[PDB]
RNA sequence: GGCAGCCAACGUGUUGGCUGGGUAGGGGAGCGUCCUGCAUCCGGUGAAGCCGCCGAGUGAUCGAGUGGUGGAGGGUGUGG
RNA sequence: AAGUCCAAGAGUGCGGCAGUGAGACGGCGGGGGAUAAGCUCCGUGCGUCGAGAGGGAAACAGCCCAGAUCGCCGGCUAAG
RNA sequence: GGUGAAAAGUACCCCGGGAGGGGAGUGAAAGAGUACCUGAAACCGUGCGCUUACAAUCCGUCAGAGCCCUCGACGUGUCGUGGGGUGAUGGCGUGCCUUUUGAAGAAUGAGCCUGCGAGUCAGGGACAUGUCGCGAGGUUAACCCGGGUGGGGUAGCCGC
C-alpha cells in the first residue's frame, strides 16, 4: 500500500497560502515562509484580539477626558461623580454621547459634579 | 537499502566537500535508494480457536435459520447435464435475493456445474462452509446430501 | 462601533499662545496637548485632529533653576567628534524660536503623524506673528482643578 | 430619544429601529426582549437615576441568531512544539429596537 | 565576497529596472521618394546614400 | 440477516496504533524518546 | 474591443530579459514606429521583436483585412521558454552551469482609430 | 455568551460545582491519505486531479454547495 | 480536633508507559574565593524561569503583580 | 513512458532566410500540433485596481481614513446585520527548527517549489492491558484430507 503525499499535503499548503495572500515577499508565496508568518500572525491575532478591548477603553478614555475638560472637570473626578451619582454608562457609551451628544456629556457632567464630595480630598 | 543495487562505496569524501555525509547512493533518502520500513512479504493466516470457528459458523446458520433464509433441494436441476437455465429457475422459484451460497455435495457436479455460472451464487462444499461465504450470501442452498452430511459431522 | 473621524471631520482651530514668562515646560506641554488634539472628544490617536498653534514672545520664555547655562541642546552631525552642544540661554539667543519648538516636537509623538502634526507649530520670538489673518484665538495655559 | 441599552453584559447606544448584534439571547427570532437601560437621552432631557431608569425598559425584536466572525487561535510557542489550533464563532443575537 | 542573503524580489526588481535601452530618436529623411526614420546622427549618410534602409 | 457489512468489533476490542513520530500534536519528533542519551537511538539491555 | 492581430515568435534563441529590454521601447507604439525603433535599437534582440511585430501587422493586414497605418502594438510579452543546460568548466575541473535561455514573443496590435 | 475535562443530583441528558498555561512525557479521542471485504450511491447529462467562488467545523480539516479546466473513474457507510 | 471535602483532582500500595538524572537566577542560611564574580558547592512544603503567555521593571528567562479554555468596541482592580 | 478513437500529424494563403506564427483545414476537443493526457508549485511576464519617492518596516497583527469593486435597500445617492481588494496613519510586535540555564540571537540547519525521506516486520517469543472463545480446563505443533477460508491431528504447552 504505497500512499503519495500529494493529496493530503496540498491540503494544508492550500490554507496557510489563502490565509497569507497579502503578506509581502515570500511570505505570501511560500508555504514554508507563509507558515512562519501565519505562526506569529495568529499569535498577534489572539494578542490584539485581547488588547483591543484595553486600547478601546484608553480611546474611549482619552475622549471623555476632552469632553470633561470642555466641561470644566477632570476625567477622574468625573468618573468618580457618575460612580457616586450611580450612573452605569461605561465609558463607550459615554465617549459616544461626547462625541455625537455634548449636551448629554455635559449633562453628566453636571450629574457626576452634583454627586461629588463637598470636598473631594477630605479623608472621608 | 542493503538489497537495492550498489551503493557499497561511500559516495564520498567524510569531510570537506561542503555536502551532507552520506554513507551510501542507496540510503533512503536517496532518490533510487532503499525502502526503510517498506513492504516484506508477510503470511497474514491467524491461527483461530477451532471451537471459535465452529461457533460463528454455527451461529451465522443459525442467523439464517432464524431469517428463514435455509432452503433444501434434493437436486440443483435434475441430474446428468447441467442446465444453467433450469438452476436459475429454480432458484428463482427458491429465493428473490442475490447472494446465494449453494452447499452442495462433491459429486454433485451437475449442480455444482448448473448453478456456477449464475453471477451473485457461490458453490461451496458441506465440508467447507464457512463464516464469509454464509454470511456473504442472502440465502444458503443446502441438497438434502450436503445438508445431512454438515449436520452429521457437527452433530458427531 | 466607536466613532472613527472621517474625511470631512477634522475641523483645526487656530490658538495663539504667549510665551512670556510662561515656563518652557508649561508651554511645550499644552501646545503638544493642543497639536495632537487632547482636547477634542473626537480625538483619535490615528489622526492628526489637532488645532493650529501660534506661539509668541518665544525668546521670553522662562525657565527654571541653571537651564539657561547649564543645559544643552545637542546635535550630532555624524562624522566623528560631530559633537555640538548649544545651552539653552545661547540657543534663545541665537534662535529664540528653537528652544520652545524644540520642547514642544519633543513632547509630540516621534513617528510620521508626529512629523503632520509638528507643521502646525507656528512658533515666533517676536511679540508679532503673521497670522493674523487667522483670527487666532488667545489661550491661556490653564489647570483644570478638582 | 435614545437610550444606553444594558444587554449581554454590554451596553449600546440604539434608538427606535437601531440594529444592534448582542450576546446570545434565549428568544426566539421574532420574540420581543426588554432590556434593562443604563441611561435615555430625550433631546434634552437625561435619565441618569438608576431609579428612574428601572422603570424604562428598552423593547427589541429578535431579528435572528446570527455566528460572528470565525475567530482563529494558534496558539504558538517557539522552540518548544507547542501549538494549539482552534476557533470560535461568537453566538450573537440582532435586535431591531422597538422603541423606548 | 559573496551575497550573504537572497535579495528581496522587491529590491531584484528596482535594480534590474535600471537595465534597460534607450529609445534611438529618429528623424525623417526623403530616401527614392518615400520617407524613413533614421538617427540624426545617420542623417547625413542617409541623404549621402549610404545607409542601408532596408 | 447479519452481513459483512453488519460485521463489527467488540467495544473496545480494537485499538488505534500509536503512529510516533508524526507531528508534534501526537508523540512527534522524539518520538517519545526524550532527547539525547543512548536510550534516544538504542535499548538498553535488561541486565 | 478594436480588431487586433496576434503573432508568438517561440522558442527565440534570447534571453527573455533582453527580448523585453527591447519589448518595453515599443509597447504600446504604433506598428511603424515599433519596427522603426527596432530597426535603429542596437540591441541584437530587436530582430526577432521586430519580426514578430512585422508578423502581428501581416497578419492583420492579410488574415483580419485591417489597415496597416491603423495598427498599434497593444500587448506586447516576451516570455521565459525551456532553457538548455550546458557546462562550462572553470578552475581546479569545477563544472559550472551556462543557461541557454529562450523565448516566447507574443505581440498583439491593435486596429484604433486614427 | 460559547466549548471541554472531572465529579455529584435527578433523569433516561439536563442542570449544577469545580476545573481546563504548559516543554520531556503519559493517557484519550479524532482529521486526512490509498488499498481493500461487504453494502450502497455518483459518473462522457462529465469521475478524479487542479484553479477559484460562496461558505462550514472547537481542531487536523470540510464541502453528495457551486463555477472554470479536465477527460474516467469516484463518494458514503461499515469493517480489515 | 477541625478545616479543605459536587476537591486537593491529595496520601499509600501494586502494575503498563515514561521523561529526567547539564539546571539558571532571586530571597534567606552557609562553605570555597578577597566573607570578588552574572563565580563555585550546599540547605531552603522558598519563589520564578526551565516548561509561563498577560501587565510593570525602557528594552531586559529568573525581579514585582499575575498563572492565558474561547469571544465582547463592558466594569473593578494588582504591581506600577 | 502518456497527441488523438483513428495521423485524420496543418496538399494550395500570408509574415519570416529559418524558427515560429496568423489564416484556412482535420478533429468531439488543437483549452490534444509529433515541443503534444491532466498541467500543481517554485520561477518569469503582461494588463487592470489600490498604494507608495520626509521614510528607520521579524515585513505581521489590531484599529483604520481614503480609494476601487460587489450584494441588498430605498428607487434622490446614501445606508446596511453587508462582502471583497488596497492600506494614509496610530498601537503592539525580537523569524522557524535544533540544542540549551538561557537564542531574535552575531550558536546549528534551511536559497525556493514539487516529489521522495525515519519506531517497521517475523516469531504458539516475554510482560502488562483491551477484547472475544471455551472454561477446571484451555489449546493443539508438525502433519493428513479439502482448487479457499474448512475438517481432522491428545505429541506437546500452560492450568491443575
Amino acid at each position: 500500500a504505497r500512499v503519495k503525499r500529494a493529496l493530503n499535503a496540498q491540503k494544508k499548503r492550500r490554507t496557510v497560502l489563502k490565509a497569507s495572500k497579502g503578506y509581502r515577499g515570500q511570505r505570501s508565496r511560500l508555504y514554508r515562509k507563509a507558515k512562519e508568518q501565519q505562526l506569529h500572525s495568529l499569535t498577534y491575532a489572539y494578542r490584539d484580539r485581547r488588547a483591543r478591548k484595553g486600547e478601546f477603553r484608553k480611546l474611549w478614555i482619552s475622549r471623555i477626558n476632552a469632553a470633561a475638560r470642555a466641561n470644566d472637570i477632570t476625567y477622574n473626578r468625573l468618573i468618580q461623580g457618575l460612580k457616586a451619582a450611580g450612573v452605569e454608562v461605561d465609558r463607550k457609551n459615554l465617549a459616544e454621547l461626547a462625541v455625537s451628544d455634548p449636551a448629554a456629556f455635559t449633562a453628566l457632567v453636571d450629574v457626576a459634579r452634583a454627586a461629588l464630595p463637598e470636598d473631594v480630598n477630605a479623608p472621608s | 537499502r542493503g538489497e537495492v543495487s550498489g551503493g557499497g562505496k561511500k559516495p564520498y569524501r567524510q569531510k570537506g566537500t561542503g555536502r551532507a555525509r552520506q554513507g551510501s547512493t542507496r540510503a533512503p533518502q536517496f532518490t533510487g535508494g532503499g525502502t526503510v520500513h517498506g513492504p516484506k512479504p508477510r503470511d497474514y493466516s491467524q491461527r483461530t480457536p477451532k471451537k471459535m470457528i465452529a461457533a460463528a459458523l454455527r451461529g451465522a446458520l443459525s442467523d439464517r435459520a432464524r431469517n428463514d433464509r435455509i432452503h433444501a433441494v434434493t437436486e440443483l436441476v435434475e441430474g446428468q447435464t447441467p442446465s444453467t437455465k433450469s438452476a436459475k429457475t429454480f432458484l428463482g422459484t427458491l429465493t428473490e435475493n442475490k447472494k446465494v451460497l449453494v452447499v452442495i455435495g462433491r459429486t454433485d457436479e451437475v449442480g455444482a456445474k448448473s448453478v456456477r455460472n449464475l453471477p451473485g451464487v457461490h458453490v461451496i462444499s458441506p465440508d467447507q462452509l464457512n463464516t464469509y461465504d454464509v454470511l456473504n450470501a442472502d440465502d444458503v442452498v443446502f441438497s438434502v446430501e450436503a445438508l445431512n452430511a454438515y449436520i452429521s459431522a457437527n452433530s458427531k | 462601533p466607536t466613532y472613527t473621524p472621517k474625511a470631512g471631520d477634522t475641523t483645526r482651530s487656530w490658538y495663539v499662545i504667549d510665551a512670556s514668562d510662561v515656563v518652557l515646560g508649561r508651554l511645550a506641554s499644552a501646545a503638544a496637548t493642543l497639536l495632537r488634539g487632547k482636547h477634542k472628544p473626537t480625538f483619535t490617536p490615528n489622526v492628526d485632529g489637532g488645532d493650529f498653534v501660534i506661539v509668541i514672545n518665544a525668546d521670553k520664555i522662562a525657565v527654571s533653576g541653571d537651564k539657561l547655562t547649564k543645559k544643552f541642546a545637542y546635535r550630532h552631525s555624524g562624522y566623528p567628534g560631530g559633537l555640538r552642544k548649544r545651552t539653552i540661554g545661547e540657543l534663545l539667543e541665537k534662535h529664540p524660536t528653537r528652544v520652545v519648538e524644540n520642547a514642544i516636537i519633543g513632547m509630540l509623538p516621534h513617528n510620521k503623524l508626529g512629523r503632520q502634526i509638528q507643521k502646525k507649530l507656528k512658533v515666533y520670538a517676536g511679540p508679532d506673528h503673521p497670522h493674523a489673518a487667522q483670527q487666532p484665538i488667545p489661550f491661556e495655559i490653564k489647570q483644570v482643578a478638582q | 430619544t435614545y437610550a444606553i441599552v444594558k444587554t449581554g453584559g454590554k451596553q449600546y447606544k440604539v434608538a427606535a429601529g437601531d440594529v444592534v448584534k448582542v450576546e446570545k439571547l434565549d428568544s426566539e427570532p421574532g420574540a420581543s426582549v426588554s432590556l434593562p437601560v443604563a441611561l435615555v437621552v430625550d433631546g434634552a432631557n437625561v435619565t441618569s437615576k438608576a431609579d428612574d431608569l428601572a422603570k424604562v425598559a428598552v423593547t427589541a425584536e429578535v431579528l435572528e441568531h446570527t455566528k460572528g466572525p470565525k475567530i482563529r487561535i494558534h496558539k504558538f510557542k517557539n522552540k518548544t512544539g507547542y501549538h494549539k489550533r482552534q476557533g470560535h464563532r461568537q453566538q450573537l443575537t440582532v435586535l431591531k429596537v422597538t422603541g423606548i | 565576497a559573496v551575497p550573504k542573503r537572497r535579495m528581496s524580489r522587491a529590491n531584484t526588481r528596482s535594480r534590474r529596472a535600471q537595465w534597460k535601452a534607450e529609445a534611438p530618436g529618429l528623424v525623417t529623411v526623403s530616401v527614392a521618394g518615400q520617407q524613413r526614420k533614421v538617427p540624426r546622427r545617420l542623417l547625413k549618410a542617409a541623404r549621402l546614400g549610404l545607409v542601408d534602409l532596408d | 440477516v447479519i452481513k459483512l457489512h453488519d460485521l463489527k468489533p467488540a467495544p473496545g476490542e480494537k485499538k488505534a496504533k500509536t503512529r510516533v513520530g508524526r507531528g508534534e500534536g501526537s508523540k512527534g519528533k522524539t518520538a517519545g524518546r526524550g532527547t539525547k542519551g543512548t536510550k534516544a537511538r538504542k535499548n538498553v539491555p535488561v541486565m | 474591443e478594436f480588431p487586433s492581430a496576434t503573432a508568438k515568435a517561440r522558442y527565440v534563441r534570447v534571453s527573455a530579459t533582453k527580448a523585453r529590454r527591447v519589448i518595453d521601447l515599443v509597447r504600446g507604439k504604433s506598428v511603424e514606429e515599433a519596427l522603426d525603433i527596432l530597426r535603429w535599437a542596437p540591441q541584437a534582440a530587436s530582430e526577432p521583436v521586430a519580426k514578430v511585430i512585422a508578423s502581428a501587422a501581416a497578419n492583420a493586414q492579410n488574415n483580419e483585412g485591417l489597415d496597416p497605418s491603423t495598427l498599434v502594438v497593444a500587448t506586447v510579452y516576451a516570455d521565459e521558454g525551456p532553457t538548455a543546460k550546458r557546462i562550462r568548466p572553470r578552475a581546479q575541473g569545477r563544472a559550472f552551469r551556462i543557461r541557454k535561455r529562450t523565448s516566447h514573443i507574443t505581440v498583439i496590435v491593435e486596429s484604433r482609430p486614427p
